């Protein structure tokens, strides 16, 4: 008798997260107040299996 | 069928116009192949403006 087995296993994996926050605010003297702020963010994740 | 002629392990009966080589052999072959894959995507981009 004879026998073989083999077993092979793959495992792959990526996370990414990006973040972005970009604010500006001009503030004069009780006049004008302009405040902007933007966000951004971008999370990504692959897993491979074989 | 005259001589009542049997195989010498009294297994089966034979013709008397015969005789039997007792090779008793067996093969077996058993294959056994298992193939997975498993991908896994997951994104998520979110954009705040203010």
């Amino acid at each position: 008798q004879e026998d073989h087995v083999r077993s092979s296993f793959l495992l792959d994996n990526q996370n990414s997260q990006n973040t972005v926050t970009a604010s500006a605010g001009i503030a004069f003297l009780n006049i004008v107040n302009f405040k902007v702020e933007t966000d951004y963010i971008s999370q990504t994740s692959l897993t491979k299996d074989y | 069928y005259t001589n009542c002629k049997t195989t010498e392990d009294g297994q089966y009966i034979i013709p008397d116009e015969v005789y039997t080589i007792p090779q008793k052999e067996s093969n077996l072959e058993m294959n056994s192949e298992v193939l997975e894959s498993w991908m896994n995507y997951q994104s998520t981009t979110s954009l705040s403006i203010n």
